[PDB]
């Protein structure tokens, strides 16, 4: 399960 | 007409620059859903979001070089290829073609923008 890596920031 | 669909710079709030993406649903109370072109999908306040396609000749951006700089410049051309477009940067006298992707906005550079683009 693949996630965007901008969510990594959050 | 309406701004859903639309390609718009808008702020990402994680470091404040604007990036190339498109107006994907009006989710109320001046906020809008976002998809980034690079995949990433938010909610942007209308304040944070510039109705600019393309990015206007002559605006000072930033632009993304292929292995993580950045760097200012100046847009002076456009062009469309294949049904992408493709924003020619001059820096110092020179200039490079970037991807539509690659071309963003500083905090200031987008500030300049926002009364004249801006949806909020």
């Amino acid at each position: 399960t693949s996630r965007h890596k901008k969510l990594m920031f959050k | 007409n309406s701004f859903v669909g639309l390609r718009v710079v808008a702020k990402w709030s994680s470091n404040g620059y604007f990036y190339s993406g498109k107006i994907t649903r009006d989710v109320g109370a001046g906020k809008y859903k976002l998809l980034f072109d690079d995949g990433y999908e938010c909610d942007v306040l209308g304040k944070d979001i510039l109705l600019c396609d393309p990015i206007p000749l002559d605006t000072e951006v930033t632009a993304l070089s292929e292995d993580e700089y950045f760097s200012a410049g100046v847009v002076k051309g456009h062009r469309k290829e294949s049904g992408e477009l493709y924003y020619s940067i001059e820096k110092e006298g020179q200039r490079k073609w970037y991807k539509r992707m690659a071309v963003i906005l500083s905090l200031e550079q987008g500030n300049r923008l926002r009364e004249q683009y801006g949806l909020g």
